[PDB]
DNA sequence: GGGGTTTTGGGG
DNA sequence: GGGTTTTGGG
DNA sequence: GGGGTTTTGGGG
């Protein structure tokens, strides 16, 4: 049984084509998690891995209401509780976003969270980027594999096998290796993007706007 | 410069002392804050290497060297145990019972590494030859000087090391934990196992398949840049690892930025024994082939022994640079790893065609054996780590008409329309080859712009 | 000039 | 020092 | 004091 809440959640989301509805509802309960960092990157840990929660304009506001004196960009070392959250899939550039993998990011959209001030959480292993976990990385690769395999089986047709006479008795025959490259789908650029999961999207605040909005 | 032996160095002088020593263990240079990097290592010499052998069971005795610096590039990267280090201006003191040499590299101290073996790890990787048996393969500061009177200390200690590493374990049983007990550890521990497999997870990550003397098999992610010396069949010592309680599909070891994977010098008694003792394991693979989705990678093939010592080339170089790269044009044979996304022709029964060696044409056998010589005309649509994100699939063929790769399937070509036993075996292989996490380690020959598999046999 | 360091103001 | 950075090899 | 560098005798 998976002990890491984040790993189990993010895994079930990916295994269910990024459909937050198909994922078990028994895991949609409040999430109490420690805050490793808060700036320049806000990261929380479920006791095992750290993930970057994306705050909506509503959340950061509601937070300020019941907690005016509380600065979010300073919650480091302090634990927080999320009562209204939703996980959604998003295609990103892993070369810039370190909280993703293979240009795919599973985001934790937080609608509302409370700061459990001074509460002292239990000491656990050193938290790590869930997106650097061997098993979770493989999970995502599986996700892409399925999408890639289906895409190719839909685009490639007619058993257009390389003519054998081209490789048989080819002493005086010379060829360019790029003659073996095959386009997987109709995708625009050189990047494969023929996924079936409906890429969700919700206006989320940049951890920077929450900085100036509290200490310009 | 005067060189003192580890056991003869003063404890009360607190004066800068210099010495030569053999590195048997060391953390990786790591950062502790916004200005300091550290590297701690275990050193030995002819006067400090073994403990009171009566009730010690042949345990290793050593000194500890802690090098402090303000820049990563000022600390020694220890890839292999057995090499020699020369330190200048170190302050010795007793730290919890053991001789602890401290050196503030960010001030006046300095170090230098000398390869005990002919070549240093790096030079071995690049196939480079050492400048001389008196040249450091790495040193702090801009300059390093090897006085004539030192050549003896270096040569002698170099000899002592081999005799030492060959006569003792160096890395005694009290220095590492058994993998089958790794789950019982409270925190981090050390490992000494054989690298059964090096799987390229992605552009910057290797996944080592470890197996030690206890028989347990664990996996761990090893960056390519940080540990470019990992080699299959080799034995290594992992400094600081943690059992991953969150991995259910497979036993995993977690490493930290200060963790280090170290190999051993040729004369290593421990390395030699474990290399021959710890044999390959396929239990994980065999078992994973029974599950719908296996989070465990499975290398379905094995290349002929004659190629075992051949560097692999990625599909990226194979299909996008093989015609423009100077070094990739001189060779026609290559080794590569990839996963099959699709197999053509779709109908498995058409895998074996009839081949008329004359018209060079082939045809279906759905109508007797006259069509000609039976051959495998299979076309694989592959992909790999280096091409993971692109919208391409690469063609790799198994055309055995000329004999190349005629046994890849461990099934001699035959009319699959009539031979049920043959067709069935191939249909099974088809399911494995296209299953996620299944891979192929195969050697290929470049023929008229195409890559045909050869000297590669399925092992499942 | 500025570190580290202890020389705590002055060599080369 | 048997340890935890951002460079998010370190 | 002593590097390394240039400040070339003096800060902290
Ligand atoms: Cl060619
Ligand atoms: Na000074
Ligand atoms: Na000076
Ligand atoms: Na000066």
């Amino acid at each position: 049984q998976q002990q890491s809440a984040f790993k189990q959640l993010y895994t079930e989301l990916f295994n269910n084509e990024g459909d937050f509805s198909k994922v078990s509802s028994n895991l949609k309960k409040p999430l109490k998690c420690y805050v490793k960092e808060s700036y320049p990157h806000f990261l929380v840990t479920d006791g095992y891995f750290f993930v970057a929660p994306y705050f909506t304009k509503e959340a950061v506001n509601e937070f300020h209401a019941k907690f005016p004196n509380v600065n979010i960009v300073d919650l480091t070392d302090k634990v927080i509780v999320i009562n209204n959250w939703s996980l959604e899939l998003r295609r990103v550039n892993s070369a810039e976003v370190f909280t993703s993998y293979a240009n795919l990011e599973a985001r934790l959209i937080v609608h509302s969270f409370k700061p459990n001030l001074q509460e002292r959480l239990n000491p656990t292993r050193y938290p790590v980027n869930l997106f650097r976990d061997d098993e979770f990385k493989t999970t995502i690769q599986h996700f892409r594999h399925t999408a890639l395999q289906a895409a190719i089986n839909k685009t490639v047709k007619g058993d257009n096998l390389v003519d054998i006479s081209k490789v048989a008795d080819a002493a005086g025959k010379k060829g360019k290796v790029d003659a073996g490259i095959v386009k997987a789908s109709a995708s625009k650029g050189d990047e494969f993007s023929d996924f079936s999961f409906k890429e969700g999207n919700t206006a989320t605040l940049k951890i920077a706007d929450i900085f100036v909005q509290e200490k310009g | 410069y005067e060189y003192v032996e580890l056991a003869k160095a003063s404890l009360t002088s607190a004066q800068p002392q210099h010495f030569y020593a053999v590195v048997i263990d060391a953390t990786f240079p790591y950062k502790t804050n916004q200005e300091r990097y550290i590297c701690s290592l275990k050193i030995v010499d002819p006067t400090l290497y073994l403990k009171q052998q009566k009730g010690a069971g042949d345990a290793s005795d050593y000194a500890t060297l802690v090098l402090y610096a303000k820049r990563f590039e000022d600390l020694p990267i220890i890839h292999r145990a057995g090499d020699i280090i020369r330190v200048h201006r170190a302050t010795l003191r007793l730290y919890n019972g053991q001789r602890q040499f401290n050196a503030n590299v960010f001030y006046s101290s300095s170090w230098a590494l000398f390869s005990t073996d002919k070549r240093s790890v790096t030079q071995e990787i690049n196939n480079q030859d050492a400048v001389s048996d008196t040249t450091p393969f790495s040193f702090s500061s801009k300059h390093a000087t090897i006085e004539k009177n030192e050549i003896s200390i270096l040569q002698n200690l170099r000899k002592w090391a081999n005799q030492y590493f060959s006569s003792y374990s160096v890395i005694s049983s009290d220095m590492y934990t058994a993998l089958n007990k790794a789950q019982a550890q409270k925190g981090d521990f050390d490992v000494v196992a054989k690298i059964l497999q090096v799987h390229e997870l992605d552009e910057y990550t290797n996944e080592l398949k470890l197996k030690d003397a206890s028989g347990q098999v664990f996996y761990t992610l090893s960056l390519k840049l940080k540990f470019p010396h990992v080699r299959t069949g080799e034995v290594v010592r992992i400094r600081s690892a943690t059992y991953d309680e969150t991995s259910t599909q497979k036993k995993v070891l977690i490493l930290s930025h200060y963790s280090n994977i170290i190999t051993f010098i040729q004369s290593s008694k421990l390395a030699k024994e474990l290399r021959a003792k710890i044999q390959d394991d396929h239990s994980v693979e065999v078992a994973s082939l029974k599950k719908n989705v296996s989070l465990n990678a499975v290398v379905l093939t094995e290349v002929d022994k004659k190629h075992a010592a051949l560097p692999s080339t990625s599909l990226q170089d194979l299909f996008h640079h093989a015609d423009s790269d100077k070094e990739l044009q001189a060779q026609d044979t290559f080794r590569t790893q990839f996963y099959v996304t699709k197999i053509e022709p779709s109908d498995v029964k058409e895998w074996v065609k009839g081949y008329d060696r004359k018209t060079k044409k082939s045809s279906s056998l759905k109508g007797a054996s006259g069509k000609g010589d039976n051959i495998f005309q299979v076309q694989f649509l592959v992909k790999d780590a280096s091409t993971q994100l692109n919208n391409n699939t690469y063609r790799v063929l198994l055309y055995t008409q000329d004999g190349l790769g005629a046994n890849f399937f461990n099934v001699k070509a035959d009319n699959l329309h009539k031979n049920a036993d043959a067709r069935k075996k191939l249909e099974d292989s088809a399911e494995l080859l296209t299953k996620f996490n299944s891979y192929v380690d195969a050697v290929v020959e470049r023929r008229n712009g195409f890559y045909l598999i050869k000297d590669t046999k399925l092992i499942y």
